[PDB]
């Protein structure tokens, strides 16, 4: 079994910033990459961001490109997610990934699903 | 930027066979096999299908479906009250360099 | 009816891994 513990989501201001953290148990975090998807209620699940096991950044979604930062520690079993310049848009839920391939560059499915935290963007 | 098309929502009768079709540029779902994930509402999304057809430990037999050409199928037969989700179909595009995921359908019965 | 892994909570910085052929009115004597 892998639990993906999902935090540091909470109501925001627009031009405030914001850090996810996700839990890793259950399995080696080092061996799997690790992915971020959120999904607003109502709308269809949109992909963020991806990492891999040398931690190196797989790449971000076009919209949150060069205003979402990823990294992981394999030590902490620990992958956060920095956001910046939130907007409404960037508003959802946001559901930690674990991916089987490390390269995740085909074949690459999702095993484990994290509940997820709510980010909330308004004044 | 190439978008997973799928049909906004389906209802089947219990014991009826339902489709689910997953549109995709070629060099998305061409390259690397279509994941379904069926998520329940209110619900962390579940994996349905690894590789297309190849199912994951906890998936019923009766899930079925075969992706031909650039088209994702999703087959379910035997269905019963309570399977109602909405369907995801992920493919990651080698052009784009992102994941990429469908719009997602409505199954129900009423 | 196995319990498996039932004999730890937590596993995390592995820095050895090994499989064999198991060790094991019969008498296994270890040293
Ligand atoms: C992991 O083990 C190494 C050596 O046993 C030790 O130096 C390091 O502090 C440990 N780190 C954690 C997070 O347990």
């Amino acid at each position: 079994e892998v639990q993906l513990v999902e935090s540091g989501g909470g109501l925001v201001q627009p031009g405030r910033s914001l850090t996810l953290s996700c839990g890793a148990s259950g399995f080696t975090f080092e061996d799997y990459a690790m992915h971020w998807v959120r999904q607003a209620p109502g709308k269809g699940l949109e992909w963020v961001s991806g990492i891999d096991w040398n931690s190196g950044v797989i790449g971000y979604a076009d919209s949150v490109k060069g205003r979402f930062i990823i990294s992981r520690d394999n030590a902490k079993n620990s992958l956060y997610l920095h956001m910046r310049s939130l907007t409404a848009e960037d508003t959802a839920l946001y559901y930690c990934a674990k991916d089987v391939y490390s390269e995740s560059g085909s074949g690459s499915y999702y095993d484990y699903w994290g509940q997820g935290t709510l980010v909330t963007v308004s004044s | 930027q190439s978008v997973l098309t799928q049909p906004p929502s389906v209802s089947a009768a219990p014991g009826q066979k339902v489709a689910i079709s997953c549109s995709g540029s070629t060099s998305n779902i061409g390259d690397n096999f279509v994941s379904w994930y069926q998520q329940f509402p209110g619900t962390a999304p579940k994996l349905l299908l690894y590789d297309d057809a190849r199912r994951p430990s906890g998936i019923p037999d009766r899930f079925s479906g075969s992706k031909s050409g650039t088209s994702a199928t999703l087959g379910i037969t035997g269905l019963q009250t309570g399977d109602e989700a909405v369907y995801f179909c992920s493919t990651w595009d080698n052009s784009l360099n992102v994941v990429l995921f469908g719009g997602g359908t409505k199954l129900t019965v009423l | 009816m196995e319990s498996e892994f039932r004999v730890y909570s937590s596993a995390n910085n592995c820095t050895f891994e090994y499989v064999s052929q198991p060790f094991l009115k019969n008498l296994r004597e270890f040293v």
